[PDB]
């Protein structure tokens, strides 16, 4: 499970952290439109 | 007026029902101050909580409604309990209270729900000192009437003669060549052009002037008719961002003669009738001392 | 003792007041050993006095009840980061607590003691009138919540940061929109929130029309009704040649001189105009040259005044403040002026005054710069974009998205960059303080100081909350109490210069004079005459003038809009020859507000004929028609005494409106030399429409500074970095080289003496007419005796003198007030 | 035309009212005489735009003659008028609109 | 003669006076515009050019 947080807001972000970490997968944030490129190609560390 | 056969509940109406009463409008405050609105008609479970518990508000300050207008006459049996000031403003935040929640699970709207920001003024009615002084600001407002009517005419003067005058004229702006991007730079807000005229000419490289436009501030501050030029005046009238509105209309129509109509608004409306309204409150504020001081 | 303890605090002010960002570590080291002697030096002190004057005396007197407080925190304070206190946050206030040690010695004063007794009650007795106000910002808070609260889901890439999506930002919504700082944009917010400019979404304009107009009134009666009762009873308590013919000319060579100088060309050094006015300069300096010894061979602080004015203007036939020194031309009119000299010496003496109250302001306001200054010290940097946090990330370039779309963008070079009004240093304090006191800009401030990360990284949105408060209470002592006790100070005081009622009766009864009447003979038109004056006839006219008004207003953007003027113009100049027909013409004019509407039936007239000659084959003349609802006024007795209690106390004291316009004169002259090369760039504050090149633009801007618009970022728009304009007169290369920071003295004085002289201004109008305000309507007054006068001219119609006796039945047509 | 028709009936009663002591016709003609000038003012108004609508030109005798007249017109008009409206009472016994 | 025959009323009437003159000689002179597109300099009037 990759879990992306979008956007900024105040909502509580434990609970999307840790579905990616009791998961084997991995949480990203994305803020804005530029950390979409570097954020949405990041998962192929994980799955290799 | 009718016998002691119901009236068995005035009996505690005496008690310190001051503190559960006060301390159960508190709570009500606090518990809206801790919902948290989401959008789109989204939720969380805390909200869903807060719900289930405006009944149990909504239920105290029901029955200590039915506790009192059982304990004085029919219902105020000489216009008394409705008649008595502050105990119907109560009694209406009650009314819609029960009426909207019961409204509500009808169509099992929301707009309903703005009426329950009324529960934290009978904070005002609990205690004494707050309705004497709330009295208070009401009775210095009794010589401030030829003011504000000094007011409200000049606003529909000012609103009338800029409907006359610049009506219809900030509606062109530079819009890229053949593409409906309108054309700026980095800390400029959109404002209006003029193709051969008096108002200011298109800069920017690839623009041209071209109508259709709705207008300034996404088409909110602008003269197009009296509502919106009443309302553009009364912003310009709190001195906020009134340099906006004339630079806008320097643009549009040009430059020399705007200034008569935002100077003199500025003076006469803001610092004349500012220093009117401070002259007329400290006038009764020092009569208030002299008569209350000879106590 | 009583100056080396003063000597001991000044060490330690000195010592608190020189922390910077990046300081020297030796001046790290000299400051964290020399509070330590000071805590050392202030623990006997506790000692030392607990033995001279006994030691029960130490605690049944306010006064010295806390500096045992002092070094019990102190001390507590000295051990605490050695054994847990993290958080550096933490540790930042605890040297605040420092700071309040310094305030109780530094209070001891008479001045600074006597005022407690009166402001902390001032306070404490009016702190409920205090809780209707809270709660009115608590019900407003959630009024906010509910309509706007989740609907600023708009779908761009804007911030707005002014929401009400929670309740802690919905109360610093309100209390912003209270303080009027850019409520209008917090109003497009949410009328783009609903549907948009639309029928529903604009009745949202509600929500803020209200809350501004009867949310700024309950601070009328807050913040005021504290300096008219608790700072007037605390003064009660502390209670217990010689000819017409050439100095009136050389005056009004003044006159010129000045005007000569204001219509200059700062931007090309060598026009026509200033060869043109290079004559009048020597004529204008010759003339005075030659006019002091006259004045001066004939004779033995004023002329001195105008011998170096005339000196600097005769050396002027760097060398560049020869051009700024010679602007006080228009001072020497008080030499001859001896009208303007007597309120010039009120502005003097009104300074005596405000001391006491002013240097207890810059000391409230000095104690929240270093209070700043702990907090913010370092944190107000940013990257160019908010994704690098250190300097060493904010490198390269980096891609900007154009309206929010992500296929249309723009490499921008990223840079560290700081902010403009920062907390720095406490001179940048203090400078950053004095802007939000005026409340310019402050919301820009208060998100800076929320997203405030750590000491070298940038912002984390909406990272300390709380950081508010430091704003929110700032603003409430110093820009809304202390504002208006010295408001209320100058108040009292102009009370004291300025019975009663037996005493205006008999100068009224003794100096008034009959009325005129023009009742005719002749009853073919007393038959007119008897329905001019009829109730049936002038509540018949006002009709007719709210009608034309609604049909004013009914008129929109995309004809009958023609005809009813013609219709109205026919109907109103109907009434003017139908009561000419009445008033023989000599009775019509005798009324101003019969001239005042025969000036308005010929506008309407050359209104429609000229409109029809342009269509047949002038803009403004259409304001006539609009004009006719003015005269609603001949009715509104109450409101037209109001306006003329009023102008003629305007038209009473101009000599202090001309301090006013000597100062705007003054200070555009200078400015339009001193920045006046700058380049009209779109996008800055210093552009095609505010801007320093001419005398009407230099005025309008300062103008502009005075209603609190952004002056401060005029301010910075103009510092020795701009580029100069390509017209200018300039080295080659030498581009980045126009405006100057005396901006920071020139803006920082200006809007002090405006908000001064204005607050004079007012006050002068207000105790003019102290007698109309304070005056009871129910007792007596000038009104029952202009209802005499009412009554007796009824009987005797032209003045004439006096009446015969009987028709001594008037006692009928008098209000029991008198008789 | 229409300026000059109003600087002819304002002279009419400038002149028949320094005799026969009708002081009170001041009033009427003074502000005839201002809107002579108003007139007058949008006459350059239109000249202005006549010059726009045809090349350098230059306003040089007759403008500065027009804008001076109208000024002279304007600010002499008005200053007949407050001249000749009694005054500012200026004290709770002074009043407008009474006698002598 | 108060609000007649006094100073400022006189002087007040010779400002009309002059302002009356300047606009009966500045209405029938051809002296206020020129063109040249550019020797054939018109000149502008009230009437005929
Ligand atoms: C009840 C209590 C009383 C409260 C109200 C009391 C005050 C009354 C309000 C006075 C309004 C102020 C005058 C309006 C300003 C005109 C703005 C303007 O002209 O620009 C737009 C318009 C722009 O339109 P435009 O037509 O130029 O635009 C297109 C360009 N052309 C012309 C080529 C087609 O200006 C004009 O139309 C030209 C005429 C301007 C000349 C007006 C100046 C004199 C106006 C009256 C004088 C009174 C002075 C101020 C009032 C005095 C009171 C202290
Ligand atoms: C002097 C003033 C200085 C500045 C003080 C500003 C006003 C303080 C009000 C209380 C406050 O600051 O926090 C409100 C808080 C509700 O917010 P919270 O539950 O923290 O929301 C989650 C965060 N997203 O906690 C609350 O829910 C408080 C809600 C207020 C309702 C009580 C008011 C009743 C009437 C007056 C009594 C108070
Ligand atoms: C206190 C009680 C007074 C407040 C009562 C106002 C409650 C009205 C409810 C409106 C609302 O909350 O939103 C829904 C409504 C429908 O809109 P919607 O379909 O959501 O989309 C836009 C097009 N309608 O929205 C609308 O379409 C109408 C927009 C709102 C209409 C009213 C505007 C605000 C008026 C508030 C002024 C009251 C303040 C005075 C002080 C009250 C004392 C607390
Ligand atoms: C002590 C004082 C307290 C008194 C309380 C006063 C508070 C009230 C102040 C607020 C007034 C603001 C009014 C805002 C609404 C104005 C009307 C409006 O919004 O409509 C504009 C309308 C636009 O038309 P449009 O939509 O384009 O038409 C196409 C339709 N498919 O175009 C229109 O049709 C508008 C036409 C309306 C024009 C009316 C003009 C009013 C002038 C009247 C002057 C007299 C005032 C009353 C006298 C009172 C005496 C005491
Ligand atoms: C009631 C209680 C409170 C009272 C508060 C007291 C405050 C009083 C002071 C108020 C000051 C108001 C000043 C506003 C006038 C500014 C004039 C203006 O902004 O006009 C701009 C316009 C630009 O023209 P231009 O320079 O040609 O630019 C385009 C390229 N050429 O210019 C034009 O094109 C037309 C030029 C006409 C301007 C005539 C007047 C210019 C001089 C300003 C008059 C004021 C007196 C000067 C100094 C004292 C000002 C107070
Ligand atoms: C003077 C000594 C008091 C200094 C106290 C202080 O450091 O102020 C902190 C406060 C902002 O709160 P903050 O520090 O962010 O809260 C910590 C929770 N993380 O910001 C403040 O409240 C500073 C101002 C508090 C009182 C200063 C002057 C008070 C005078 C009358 C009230
Ligand atoms: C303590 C109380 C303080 C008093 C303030 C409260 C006054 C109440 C205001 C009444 C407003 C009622 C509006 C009537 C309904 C209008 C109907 C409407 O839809 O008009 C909208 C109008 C433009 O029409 P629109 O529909 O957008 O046209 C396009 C296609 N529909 O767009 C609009 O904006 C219409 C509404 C205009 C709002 C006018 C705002 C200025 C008037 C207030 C200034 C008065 C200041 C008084 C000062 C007193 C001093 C003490
Ligand atoms: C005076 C006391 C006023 C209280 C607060 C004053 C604000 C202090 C401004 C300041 O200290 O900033 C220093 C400023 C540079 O600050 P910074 O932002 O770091 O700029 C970096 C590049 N130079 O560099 C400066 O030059 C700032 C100097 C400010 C000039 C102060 C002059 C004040 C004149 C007003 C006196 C008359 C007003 C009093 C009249 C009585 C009525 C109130
Ligand atoms: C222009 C020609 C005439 C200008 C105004 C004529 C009307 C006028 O001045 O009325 C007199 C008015 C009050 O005077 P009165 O009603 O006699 O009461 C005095 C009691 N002590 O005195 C006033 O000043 C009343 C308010 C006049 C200002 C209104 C604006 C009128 C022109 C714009
Ligand atoms: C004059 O006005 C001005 O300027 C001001 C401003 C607004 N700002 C600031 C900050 C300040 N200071 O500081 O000072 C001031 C004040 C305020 C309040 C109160 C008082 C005061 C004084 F002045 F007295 F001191
Ligand atoms: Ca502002």
């Amino acid at each position: 499970v990759f879990t992306f947080s979008v956007g900024q807001h105040n909502y509580d972000r434990g609970p999307i952290q840790w579905m990616a970490c009791e998961n084997k997968g991995y949480y990203y944030e994305i803020p804005s439109i530029g950390a979409i490129r570097i954020n949405t190609q990041e998962y192929l560390d994980v799955l290799g | 007026q009718n016998p002691l056969r119901k009236a068995c509940i005035s009996i505690v109406e005496w008690k310190p029902f001051e503190t559960i009463i006060l301390l159960t409008i508190f709570a009500n405050c606090v518990a809206l101050a801790v919902y948290l609105p989401m959008p789109e008609d989204d939720n969380n479970s805390l909200n869903l909580g807060l719900e289930k518990l405006e009944y149990f508000f909504l239920t105290v300050f029901s029955i200590e409604a039915a506790m009192k207008i059982i304990a004085y006459g029919f219902l105020f049996h000489q216009d008394a309990y409705l008649r008595s000031g502050w105990n119907v403003l109560d009694f209406i935040i009650v009314f819609l209270g029960v009426f909207t929640a019961i409204l509500e699970q009808v169509n099992v709207v929301k707009a309903l729900r703005a009426f329950r920001v009324l529960r934290p003024l009978r904070l005002v009615s609990g205690v004494p000192s707050l309705q004497v002084v709330l009295n208070s600001i009401f009775k210095a407002m009794l010589p401030l009437f030829h003011i504000a009517l000094l007011v409200l005419f000049m606003v529909i003067i000012y609103a009338i003669i800029g409907l006359e005058l610049f009506k219809g004229k900030m509606h062109k702006t530079c819009y890229y060549i053949g593409t409906d991007i309108v054309a700026t730079v980095e800390n400029e807000k959109p404002s209006p052009c003029a193709r051969t005229g008096s108002g200011r000419p298109c800069t920017i490289n690839g623009s041209e002037c071209r109508g259709g436009w709705p207008g300034p501030n996404h088409g909110i501050t602008h003269f197009d008719n009296f509502g919106f030029s009443m309302l553009t005046v009364y912003q310009c009238i709190t001195m906020e961002g009134w340099t906006d509105v004339l630079y806008w209309v320097n643009d549009a129509i040009g430059n020399e003669w705007p200034w008569i109509y935002f100077v003199t608004l500025i003076l006469l409306g803001s610092f004349f009738i500012l220093n009117l309204v401070l002259g007329v409150l400290s006038g009764e504020f020092t009569k208030e001392r002299e008569k209350a001081k000879s106590r | 003792f009583y100056w080396l303890v003063i000597l001991i605090v000044a060490l330690n002010t000195l010592s608190i007041a020189s922390e910077h960002h990046n300081q020297p570590l030796w001046l790290t080291h000299l400051q964290d050993i020399a509070n330590r002697v000071l805590l050392s030096l202030f623990t006997i002190e506790m000692l030392l006095k607990m033995y001279g004057l006994g030691l029960r005396q130490y605690f049944m007197s306010i006064f010295n009840r806390f500096d045992c407080f002092v070094v019990c925190s102190g001390i507590l304070e000295l051990l605490l980061v050695e054994s847990g206190a993290m958080t550096p946050l933490g540790i930042s206030v605890l040297r605040c607590i420092r700071l309040l040690r310094l305030f109780k010695i530094t209070k001891y004063w008479t001045s600074l003691s006597n005022l407690v007794a009166s402001l902390l009650n001032s306070i404490r007795s009016i702190a409920s009138l205090l809780l209707l106000l809270f709660l009115f910002i608590i019900i407003f808070a959630l009024l906010g919540m509910q309509l706007f609260g989740g609907r600023y889901d708009f779908e761009d890439t804007e911030v707005r940061r002014s929401n009400f999506d929670n309740f802690p930002q919905a109360l610093i919504s309100v209390f912003q929109v209270l303080t009027g700082e850019d409520w209008n944009s917090v109003m497009y917010n949410g009328i783009m929130a609903y549907g948009g400019p639309s029928y529903p979404g604009v009745l949202v304009c509600i929500y803020f029309i209200i809350l501004f107009v009867c949310g700024n009134y309950i601070l009328l009666n807050v913040f005021l009704a504290i300096a008219v009762d608790n700072l007037a009873e605390a003064e009660s308590l502390t209670s217990a040649v010689n000819a017409t013919w050439f100095t009136n000319f050389i005056l009004l060579f003044i006159l010129l001189s000045s005007a000569a100088l204001a219509a200059e060309d700062p931007i090309r050094a060598e026009s026509v105009r200033n060869q043109i006015l290079g004559y009048f300069d020597i004529a204008f300096t010759s003339v005075f040259t030659v006019e002091i010894v006259l004045k001066m061979t004939t004779y033995g602080y004023f002329n001195i005044l105008d011998l170096l004015v005339v000196a600097v203007s005769l050396i002027s036939m760097v060398v560049k403040i020869l051009r700024v020194l010679r602007v006080l031309r228009p001072l020497r009119a008080i030499n001859r002026a001896k009208g303007l000299k007597h309120v010039v010496q009120c502005v003097f003496v009104a300074i005596r005054t405000i001391g006491n109250i002013v240097l207890v302001t810059t000391l409230l306001q000095f104690m929240f710069a270093c209070i700043g200054v702990q907090l913010f010290k370092g944190k107000f940097f940013s990257c160019n974009d908010l994704s690098k946090m250190t300097e060493e990330e904010c490198r390269g370039y980096y891609y900007v998205y154009k309206d929010g779309d992500p296929t249309q963008m723009e490499l921008r070079p990223r840079q560290w960059i700081h902010n403009d009004f920062h907390f720095d240093n406490v001179l940048s304090a203090m400078m950053s303080l004095f802007t939000v006191s005026t409340f310019e800009g402050w919301p820009q401030l208060l998100y800076r100081a929320i997203d405030s990360n750590e000491e070298d990284m940038g912002p984390v949105y909406n990272n300390r909350v709380e950081m508010a408060i430091f704003f929110i209470i700032y603003i409430i002592l110093i820009a809304f109490f202390m504002m208006n006790i010295f408001v209320g100070f100058v108040i009292v005081t102009f009370q004291e210069q300025g019975d009663k009622n037996q005493r205006q009766c008999v100068q009224y009864a003794l100096k008034a004079r009959p009325l005129r009447c023009y009742i005719p003979k002749n009853p073919y038109q007393y038959q007119v005459w008897y329905v001019v004056t009829s109730s049936y006839f002038e509540y018949l006219m006002f009709a007719l003038i709210m009608l034309n008004t609604i049909c004013l207003g009914m008129q929109h953007y995309h004809h009958i809009s023609d005809i009813l003027n013609v219709a109205f113009t026919i109907i109103f100049t109907l009434e003017m020859i139908l009561k000419l027909l009445a008033f023989k013409a000599r009775g019509y004019f005798g009324d101003p507000w019969n001239v005042f509407d025969f000036l308005i039936v010929i506008g309407s007239i050359i209104d429609v004929i000229l409109s029809e000659i342009d269509t047949f084959l002038s803009a403004f003349f259409r304001l006539f028609r609009v004009m006719r609802l003015i005269k609603l006024l001949s009715r509104a007795e109450g409101v037209r005494t109001l306006l003329w209690t009023f102008i003629k106390s305007f038209q009473a004291l101009p000599y202090v409106a001309l301090l006013i316009v000597m100062l705007f004169f003054i200070y555009a002259v200078i400015g339009m030399q001193m920045f006046g090369k700058i380049a009209l760039v779109d996008g800055t504050q210093i552009n095609r429409n505010n801007n320093f090149q001419t005398f009407p633009q230099a005025v309008l801007l300062l103008f502009r500074c005075a209603t609190g618009e952004a002056w401060q970022e005029i301010l910075l728009a103009c510092s020795y970095g701009k580029l100069c304009d390509p017209e200018s007169d300039y080295a080659p290369g030498e581009e980045y080289t126009c405006g100057t920071n005396f901006a920071y003295y020139y803006f920082i004085s200006f809007y002090m003496l405006c908000a001064f002289l204005i607050i004079n201004l007012f006050v002068a109008v207000i105790m003019d007419n102290f007698d109309y305000l304070t005056r009871d309507w129910s007792i007596l007054g000038p009104h029952h005796l202009d209802e005499f006068k009412a009554i007796w001219a009824e009987y005797d119609p032209e003045a004439k003198g006096r009446i015969k006796h009987l028709d001594v039945t008037l006692l009928r047509r008098i209000q029991p007030p008198l008789g | 035309v229409f300026s000059l028709g109003f600087l002819i009936m304002g002279t009419i009663c400038a002149l028949m009212a320094f005799r026969k002591k009708r002081d009170y016709l001041l009033r009427p003609a003074s502000m005839f005489y201002v809107f002579a000038g108003l007139c007058l003012f949008v006459s350059l108004e239109v000249m202005r735009q006549s010059v726009k609508r045809m090349i350098e030109y230059y306003y040089s005798w007759s403008f500065a003659c027009a804008c001076a007249a109208f000024v002279l017109l304007f600010l002499g008009g008005i200053s007949l008028l407050l001249f000749s409206l009694p005054r500012m009472p200026q004290n709770p016994w002074e009043s407008c609109m009474d006698a002598e | 003669m108060s609000p007649t025959e006094a100073p400022k009323v006189r002087v007040t009437l010779f400002c009309i006076l002059v302002g009356i003159v300047l606009a009966m000689t500045a209405v029938v002179s051809d002296h206020w515009a020129v063109l040249s597109p550019h020797c054939e300099a018109a000149h502008f009037g009230l009437w005929r050019i």
